[PDB]
């Protein structure tokens, strides 16, 4: 129903907001007052209806087709959460199949060979979670990154994951804020975070910069570093530059970092890398660019666009067959179940708002 | 191939094979011959069958002085990781005499710091399997740093998580 | 801008004086579509979260939600002072009766323009004052503008010693 | 001797300044059968356990385990300083090349010395300095000896406010 005026800010501070298609609306400013002042008019549906706040404004987490569904989506949400920050999320303990399963084996071919070829991250996630069940938050907002809950061996876990299918799985401002806050939600209520990373880097755009992606993408970094719940991150393919750190990297304190052999952990992609590097070689003996540049871009890809340099330094705990992911997550959560850390007293941090 | 995912998969398996066998088949025989086991193997016997999860298996040193640059064996003379003993969590490192006389390098010390930090953080015992000729002199002060990073972890952990040293 | 400044101050034990003359929120679908619901909640959160001395002085207008956003007693501010020129209300005179006396529109058809123009000032002549808020003690006192510095000086003196608790958390979950 | 003085200083909030000229450990079979392993380990424990300010100055030799035993950074020391007369290496010169290139000292090794002694000296001039350590930040700086007092003065001033933590224990389990 209508949440009008300053009332709007209450739900804003709550962790999750759920609303239904055509029978709910939120706004600090009605559209009559809007026309009177800015000159523009609109309806309640497109100003602050459920859909707009789920795809555009980022203020809502779920758009239910119906009130009964909505009341059902709240129930699910609760089921992944503890009653307060003094308990673990409620577990329905079950034993994992610790051998390799046919489902597991599907991951060894999930990754296409052409970097430009995107695969569906929902899949990789469902292969890891109990009953291939993934309860997703804000699927309409910033579809370029995926967030939500699931269970591993009966214990609620949360997910953050770059989604190649949508805008090449690139990080942007909306993705950062969506994810940043979901990570902090899980942290506050003691649910482990699992991160799946295929990430080219940041969405190029002047609109992006002119609204300080700088202080926006920094939120995600802060959330991971501030976190004390178990953190296990899996790199399925791309980890480039600033983005690598952003997505739950070890340097930010992640407990277990794992890479598939299809992972590329480097400062930047091959092409942009050699234009900078040995730019001397390309220009001189300069028949055309391609000749030496191509041989250089692949001398480079084959040499560094692996997860292995990362691996010789311990930045990544292991390089694994993808079909072993679920079993790695399972065994890791088990050991990480008793994780405890500390830090200098503060009233609170000063996260880039 | 290697420009395909499947070529990458199979690339990883050769890697595993080489790290699983860092030392020469000869030094392997020669440790057996003194009547003792390999670094791995000592772990196998220690941990519940199937529980060992290895850390830093493909770590490699960065020492250039002398001819170490020539030989950079996966792991770096030490096998490390976590698992269970009788169903209870444990963190383990095991020194590979089979490698550089088992001489403690800098990466080799980093691997040890990593399991010590892991155990301290999750609250499990650390079992240290010691089988080494001493400091890997070639890397100079760096080895002395490694030792130090460990002594300090040992001290901070003292009376927090059990630490057992198996010296073989 | 403000929300992060309040937290910086609160984090580093710096007292925060707030002065409020705020009509309300910028109108715009661009304001909403970009998330004003969740971005403006940050200022409410910062003030409520704060534990440093908060002293708020309302010089002129404070309407609706913006009233709460700016250091109100409700969010936890220790001293709220209002000048005689403070209009503290739910919304503007016009907006108010333009809904609450709806039944006089085509009512008194022609003399309607003059029926409501007087109701506007019939209420702001009895509503747009700090005094309603005063009787409920939502403001600690109404005072001459010439006394604010002395009020600020004296309050900070007393307030220098303020402490208080609340339930443990790793951290909060501020809108982001 | 030093283990307990260090812990005594630690308990009573007394900063400890360490001066290091250490060739190594007193060679002796007796020293081993007497437990040097579980006894010298104590000094290491004292320094690493300490939370007082620790400022260590290397005037000359810092070899092997003894380097660490003596308030090294790796044990947590806050400021480590080296004179240019400092020698921070794993072992003395001749011990090192002995192991390092026997091949060369023994092949074409008619003249056994003049190589051995040349390989040394070459080793000394190259490594028995404080500068490899300085490269890695194991030592905070290499200073003129005449600046020692002034380094300690400024360092203590800054270290006066130092605080650290650690996971609860009833107490530690130092070798006895």
């Amino acid at each position: 129903g209508p949440c009008a005026g300053g009332a709007v800010y209450s739900p804003a501070i709550t962790d999750f907001t759920v609303m239904v298609d055509q029978t709910s609306h939120m706004f600090i400013t009605g559209p009559d007052v809007i026309k009177t002042v800015t000159g523009e008019d609109v309806g309640f549906e497109e100003l602050g209806g459920a859909r707009t706040h789920n795809s555009t404004s980022g203020v809502a987490h779920h758009m239910a087709g119906d009130e009964k569904d909505a009341v059902e989506y709240v129930k699910q949400l609760l089921s992944y959460l503890p009653s307060n920050n003094l308990s673990e999320p409620p577990a329905f303990p079950e034993e994992a199949d610790l051998a390799v399963t046919d489902e597991d084996a599907e991951l060894d071919t999930i990754v296409p060979d052409s970097a430009n070829q995107p695969y569906d991250m929902h899949s990789v996630i469902e292969h890891v979670l109990d009953d291939a069940e993934f309860f997703e938050t804000q699927p309409l907002f910033a579809p370029n990154i995926l967030t939500g809950f699931g269970r591993v061996e009966g214990r609620p876990v949360g997910i953050v994951a770059n989604q190649p299918m949508q805008f090449a799985g690139c990080l942007d401002i909306t993705a950062s804020e969506k994810a940043a806050r979901f990570v902090r939600t899980c942290d506050a209520f003691n649910v482990p975070v699992l991160t799946f990373v295929d990430v080219p880097g940041f969405l190029p755009g002047v609109d992006q910069e002119h609204d300080g992606i700088i202080r926006r993408g920094a939120k995600l970094i802060f959330a991971y570093a501030e976190a004390t719940v178990p953190l296990i991150t899996v790199i399925t393919r791309k980890a480039f530059g600033g983005a690598y750190n952003v997505m739950g990297s070890k340097h930010l304190g992640a407990d277990l970092n794992l890479a598939w052999p299809t992972a590329q952990i480097a400062v930047m992609g091959a092409q942009g890398a050699v234009n900078i590097l040995h730019r001397r070689t390309i220009a001189d003996a300069g028949d055309d660019a391609e000749a030496t540049r191509a041989r250089l871009i692949q001398e480079y890809e084959d040499a560094l666009l692996n997860p292995y340099t990362a691996a010789e330094r311990g930045y990544v705990d292991a390089v694994i067959m993808p079909s072993d992911t679920r079993r790695h997550i399972v065994r890791g959560l088990r050991q990480l179940r008793t994780k405890r850390e500390s830090l200098p007293p503060k009233k609170h941090g000063n996260i880039p708002l | 191939d290697i420009h395909t995912t499947a070529g990458k998969l199979a690339d990883l398996r050769r890697r595993i094979e080489e790290a699983t066998h860092a030392g020469s088949a000869r030094a392997v025989e020669k440790q057996h011959a003194k009547g003792k086991l390999t670094a791995r193997e000592r772990i196998d016997l220690l941990l519940d069958e199937g529980s060992f999860v290895e850390l830093d298996e493909f770590a490699r040193h960065r020492s250039t002085n002398f001819g170490l640059d020539a030989n950079r064996p996966y792991g770096d003379g030490v096998v490390t990781g976590y698992g269970t003993v009788d169903g209870r969590p444990v963190a383990v490192f095991s020194q590979d005499f089979t490698v550089f006389g088992g001489a403690l390098g800098e990466v080799y010390g980093q691997k040890i710091v990593k399991v010590m930090d892991f155990a301290l953080k999750t609250g499990c015992p650390v079992v240290g399997i010691n089988d080494s000729g001493g400091a890997r002199i070639q890397e100079g002060v760096a080895s002395l740093g490694a030792y130090g990073e460990i002594f300090r972890r040992n001290t901070h952990a003292s009376g927090v998580i059990p630490q057992i040293s198996l010296v073989v």
